[PDB]
RNA sequence: GCCCGGAUAGCUCAGUCGGUAGAGCAGGGGAUUGAAAAUCCCCGUGUCCUUGGUUCGAUUCCGAGUCCGGGCACCA
RNA sequence: GCCAGGUGGGGAGUUUGACUGGGGCGGUACACCUGUCAAACGGUAACGCAGGUGUCCUAAGGCGAGCUCAGGGAGGACAGAAACCUCCCGUGGAGCAGAAGGGCAAAAGCUCGCUUGAUCUUGAUUUUCAGUACGAAUACAGACCGUGAAAGCGGGGCCUCACGAUCCUUCUGACCUUUUGGGUUUUAAGCAGGAGGUGUCAGAAAAGUUACCACAGGGAUAACUGGCUUGUGGCGGCCAAGCGUUCAUAGCGACGUCGCUUUUUGAUCCUUCGAUGUCGGCUCUUCCUAUCAUUGUGAAGCAGAAUUCGCCAAGCGUUGGAUU
RNA sequence: CCAGUGCUCUGAAUGUCAAAGUGAAGAAAUUCAAUGAAGCGCGGGUAAACGGCGGGAGUAACUAUGACUCUCUUAAGGUAG
RNA sequence: AGACUAAUCGAACCAUCUAGUAGCUGGUUCCCUCCGAAGUUUCCCUCAGGAUAGCUGGCGCUCUCGCCCACGCAGUUUUAUCCGGUAAAGCGAAUGAUUAGAGGUCUUGGGGCCGAAACGAUCUCAACCUAUUCUCAAACUUUAAAUGGGUAAGAAGCCCGGCUCGCUGGCGUGGAGCCGGGGUGGAAUGCGAGUGCCUAGUGGGCCACUUUUGGUAAGCAGAACUGGCGCUGCGGGAUGAAC
RNA sequence: GUCUACGGCCAUACCACCCUGAACGCGCCCGAUCUCGUCUGAUCUCGGAAGCUAAGCAGGGUCGGGCCUGGUUAGUACUUGGAUGGGAGACCGCCUGGGAAUACCGGGUGCUGUAGGCU
């Protein structure tokens, strides 16, 4: 388990897990939401996201202790069952290992030179969402407060924007309370379903 | 160490473009090819005798042979030192007309046709092309209205 | 006994030194490669120019 | 592979189309007094040894299976030879197959 | 770390021949013996190592790993 | 005495492949295909990655005509996760011998019906290219045909690989040329096209050790230093779940992350092959501080005692022996 | 320990085996056959000749270690020491 | 002990053959003027070398510009016109990975209770389907640029007329070929072009902006495009092969 | 205005579901002695008109799905050329030109050639 130092920067090109590579273990990570997975959308309005600074990569063990970090911060001040919180990365580029002293030199050199895989790692851009965090209104200073202690973990460094969306919908919160109870969309779980006016009719009979 | 072979780079070259799987349009065979025409080479996957080569793809070349059902080409290719003059034999498919003639003959036409007008009433007609010369000293109107006012916007993400 | 192998750095600096010369002109195209049957045609053509034609055509 | 042993095939004395035996061919003995046999004998009596390299680096398997052809229709019964493909089997006259058929081993 | 070999019954082996599951041993119910050992009649059982392509069919032919046991880690 | 056949490292003459992050052991990247890398023409390297091949086919070749595939649904004696029939939907999700890529629907697929165009011959061109060859392929052209009502279509396998010089041998071909003073015949020599091989695959006939070594040389090529790099080793830093009777942080610290160092090592081959004498100890000198003790201080879960955690700090110290 | 590689003994009992020699055909060169010395092949002997000498599993009233029982297997399975 | 055999031994000494061979080291003697590169292709028991092209030099030859438009050419644009599948983009478009909920109820795998007790049925946990949803691809793509690659920009053209043909054929038709006649002016820009012989040297390369593959990274290894160091001083970077 | 036979462009012309369809015509249909073919006149072939547009087909409709076409998305994303421009690096800004793609929004929904038939 090498320093994720040196796998930093981007360089080479994706090398995913598929049909041709397969020997890259299991990501650090298997889960992604924690809080309230079955939230209503109009239970948590606001949203706030960390906004990527770099073009780097993240190596798959920062995504899992962040989001521990992040979710110990919720539970601890604004409780148990008060926020939802997406890893909005999963990390497909898998890298590779060219294991050596295997202590001596009489075995190989950098003869074959091709890396076995280790494990996977995600990839950055430039104003590229990792964490969404949506929450009741009141927990604003904490969004801050939940995603600074992720900051700390994370390499590099990238900033905490806290959106101007409603939620999870792609929507602006602005106009969401004021457009789903008069018409139009309608809530599903946490997205909501918009709709369109191009369909047939019988789906504006199906409303009212 | 390439592989060094015949029809090896042409998995997007030969690739029928997508919705147009199908038979060969038969206008496709219809065309009617005399000797000295400039025709211009697009593969096919889907007749296999007589598809180029690789390195005649989109090449523009000169008919000289006329067979039942292929046409042979004089064709201006490319190698390390310099350029030759290759012989390919193609068949009809695998080969379309370039309109850069046809829209030389039609310049050919009207030029013949200001020639016949300028002895004819005597007028200096230049049918010549002169390239985009710089533009004229217009003269722009703003009757009335102001000029719309325009200063950058306020950066926020 | 480590080497270099294939490199066309200085390539174009050497192929452009005399130029890509184009033959592009020449008349009266070499008539070899050319389907036989029509060639069968056309030097019977040729013989008959000669010895068919003086009176109708020069009149 | 299986190629019949009888087989219609052109004939270059009588111009045309005629019925052919496909037999084997065979290497046939060589000759004594052969002209690389006796120069090579010549070559070889004396006391130095063998001169002309045999050839001990062996990495073929399969021999083209090349072909006789005698024709059937009398009077003019010219000869004359053809080549398959490299093959590691063939049986020339049996055993031609059943599609809709159980194998019942 | 490379190069080579194998998984079948409770153990040890077959057959690996792509159409039967076999051989011995122990266990089980008989008979022989007053009672056992041994002898005689008998049967019982295989996630054919794991997973997938090959075929009509895999226990066989290939690929992949879970491991066991080899042969090599040489010149300064 | 001479001829023949055995034995014959006793004695003689030669050979010990090449590529290679030194060699060697390994492996074939040594011929040839497919996808990529390739930076939207073509070309383009590594012991770069994924894979294949030295075969198979009388039909899987040829032509016509018929039909349409995998998969799912609803149904129907024993019948069920699977038999058979029937209907519906079914744009390729099946099939086309095997590596993949393309291509394919009254068809290149399936079944059937006659079949040998896998035959005879002279060029031209495409491919690899030095614009030479083998191999392969495309258009023709003269024949003899197959199939089809016919236009047509076919000179092998839908395409991209699936193969091989001279010299020698062997075989076939003309009612053929030369067999040496002229003839007759046998044998031989030729002309033309098919085979028998060179897989190190544009084609040598081939084992090993040298520490008893020898010469030509190379820093184009190792082992020692020095340099670049710092994985690994070593040292620290940030965040705080925890631990610490209570107490996140006096002393520690999981999960994470940012650095430094050249005393281990690894990796690289730039300097040295007309040599830089390459382990350890002994003797002696100076320097570094990332401080073991000392001088002066700060902090504790510091009462004193012993300790431990940091600070200015190299001035001075860091021994005596048994084993190797 | 006679499997191996060696040496050696004996046999027309029997597969191979070159010249010469003989028979048949051919105008002759040549072509073919029959016959078959040593050696090889086949049978025996020898290890104070080169040399070669196994791995599993279950098992005793504390548990342990295993005389014992089993199985694959070799030319033979390291006895004395 | 591979010892000793005239200071010579894992084959003595002496003279000849012998000036043996070497793709390998070292040297290769006067000035000036002109021109001035390569480390690449293919094949070779080829890898420290040659062969061949490429690159270089020399010697010529055949011509044209010296006087409302020239001839010819090109690492260039312009105007036309086809060709590509990389960046970017997309996956609620295929193929392939992939996270999370809500609705819908044929389907069995499990329970809570009616219980002789029954598909006589209650709430289901999972899967299925539909519509969303997070995120990706060198060996996936509908879409699809920049830079790019080919050709075209007239007298070799264009038109009219007439003969030949043994090929084609309802057709005096198809198409080539030949003969005669009629009008030069068909984008910008720059230039004098065309062509043959012989042949040395070379066939160990290296660095830099951007694009890149193997690596953790390298004053590392492999490339593409262009320039340079080499082959080259001078002024700047204190000094230095490349800035 | 339409339709058949042969067709070129190959979904603006397919798909689902539905409304209308005068006269020719396209069709279904009644039939198997010949011609021809299958287990069966269903398919194929063969000879005719007792019936009908219910089906094919043709037209139109669906706040239709697709398709085609244009906006927004966006002078963004990338990008030739240039710099003693920034930054330790990552990568970024600028000058110089070239410049997309989807969600999302609006609009189309066969055009025809040759012969021949119907009002
Ligand atoms: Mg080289
Ligand atoms: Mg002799
Ligand atoms: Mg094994
Ligand atoms: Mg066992
Ligand atoms: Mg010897
Ligand atoms: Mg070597
Ligand atoms: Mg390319
Ligand atoms: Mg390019
Ligand atoms: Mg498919
Ligand atoms: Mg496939
Ligand atoms: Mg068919
Ligand atoms: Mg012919
Ligand atoms: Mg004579
Ligand atoms: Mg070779
Ligand atoms: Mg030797
Ligand atoms: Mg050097
Ligand atoms: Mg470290
Ligand atoms: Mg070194
Ligand atoms: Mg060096
Ligand atoms: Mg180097
Ligand atoms: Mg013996
Ligand atoms: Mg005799
Ligand atoms: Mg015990
Ligand atoms: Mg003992
Ligand atoms: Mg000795
Ligand atoms: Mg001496
Ligand atoms: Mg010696
Ligand atoms: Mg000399
Ligand atoms: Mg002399
Ligand atoms: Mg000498
Ligand atoms: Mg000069
Ligand atoms: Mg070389
Ligand atoms: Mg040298
Ligand atoms: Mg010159
Ligand atoms: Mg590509
Ligand atoms: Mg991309
Ligand atoms: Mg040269
Ligand atoms: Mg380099
Ligand atoms: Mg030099
Ligand atoms: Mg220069
Ligand atoms: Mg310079
Ligand atoms: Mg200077
Ligand atoms: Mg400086
Ligand atoms: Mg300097
Ligand atoms: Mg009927
Ligand atoms: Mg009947
Ligand atoms: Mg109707
Ligand atoms: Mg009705
Ligand atoms: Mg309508
Ligand atoms: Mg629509
Ligand atoms: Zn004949």
């Amino acid at each position: 388990r090498r320093p994720a130092r040196c796998y930093r920067y981007c360089k080479n090109k994706p090398y995913p897990k598929s049909r041709f590579c397969r020997g890259v273990p299991d990501a650090k990570i298997r889960i992604f939401d924690l809080g309230r997975k079955k939230a209503k959308v109009d239970e948590f309005p606001l949203c706030g996201h960390m906004v990527s600074d770099e073009y780097e990569q993240l190596s798959s063990e920062a995504l899992e202790a962040a989001r521990i970090c992040a979710n110990k911060y919720m539970v601890k001040s604004c409780g148990k069952d008060g926020f939802h919180i997406r890893v909005r990365l999963h990390p497909f580029h898998v890298i590779r290992i060219n294991k050596m002293l295997s202590a001596d030199r009489l075995q190989t050199g950098m003869r074959g030179a091709f890396g076995k895989p280790q494990g996977t790692v995600a990839r950055v851009h430039i104003g590229q969402v990792i964490m969404s965090i949506r929450t009741k209104l009141q927990n604003k200073e904490h969004v801050i407060e939940a995603l600074r202690r992720a900051k700390f973990k994370f390499p590099g460094r990238q900033k905490i924007h806290i959106s101007k969306k409603w939620g999870f919908t792609k929507f602006n919160a602005d106009e969401f309370e004021d457009m789903v109870a008069e018409k139009r969309l309608i809530p599903d779980g946490c997205g909501v379903k918009y709709i369109p006016n191009r369909g047939p009719l019988d789906k504006w009979r199906a409303l009212h | 160490t390439n592989t060094k072979g015949k029809r090896r780079g042409t998995r997007y070259m030969f690739s029928r473009p997508f919705r147009k799987h199908g038979v060969v349009p038969l206008a496709t065979y219809m065309r009617i090819y005399k000797k000295g025409d400039i025709v211009d080479i697009k593969g096919m996957g889907t007749v296999q005798k007589g598809m180029p080569h690789k390195c005649y793809h989109g090449k523009t070349g000169r008919v000289y042979n006329v067979t039942q059902h292929a046409v042979g080409i004089v064709v201006n290719k490319q190698v390390k030192g310099k350029i030759l003059a290759k012989r390919i034999n193609v068949r009809i498919e695998h080969i379309k007309h370039s309109k850069s003639r046809d829209s030389f003959l039609k310049r050919v036409k009207e030029n013949d046709q200001k020639k016949k007008e300028a002895k004819e009433k005597g007028t200096w007609v230049q049918l010549k092309r002169q390239p985009a010369p710089p533009r004229e000293a217009h003269f722009v109107r703003t009757n009335g209205k102001e000029p719309e006012l325009l200063e950058p916007i306020p950066y926020e993400f | 006994a480590k080497s270099k192998n294939h490199t066309t750095h200085n390539q174009s600096r050497k192929w452009h030194r005399n130029g890509i010369k184009k033959p592009r002109s020449q008349r009266y195209e070499s008539l070899k490669g050319v389907d036989p049957k029509f060639l069968r045609n056309m030097r019977f053509a040729k013989k008959h120019n000669k010895k068919g034609l003086k009176k109708m055509q020069a009149n | 592979v299986n190629v019949p042993k009888t087989r219609r095939t052109f004939c270059k004395k009588c111009g045309k189309h005629q019925p052919h035996k496909v037999t084997q061919y065979k290497k046939g003995k060589d000759s004594l007094y052969a002209q690389g046999k006796r120069r090579y004998d010549r070559k070889q009596s004396g006391y130095g040894g063998q001169t002309k390299p045999i050839f001990r680096k062996k990495a073929k398997t399969t021999k083209k299976i090349v072909l006789r052809l005698e024709c059937v229709e009398p009077n003019c019964r010219s000869k004359r030879m053809l080549a398959i493909k490299r093959c590691k089997h063939f049986e020339l006259g049996g055993d031609k197959k059943r599609k809709g058929q159980v194998i019942q081993f």
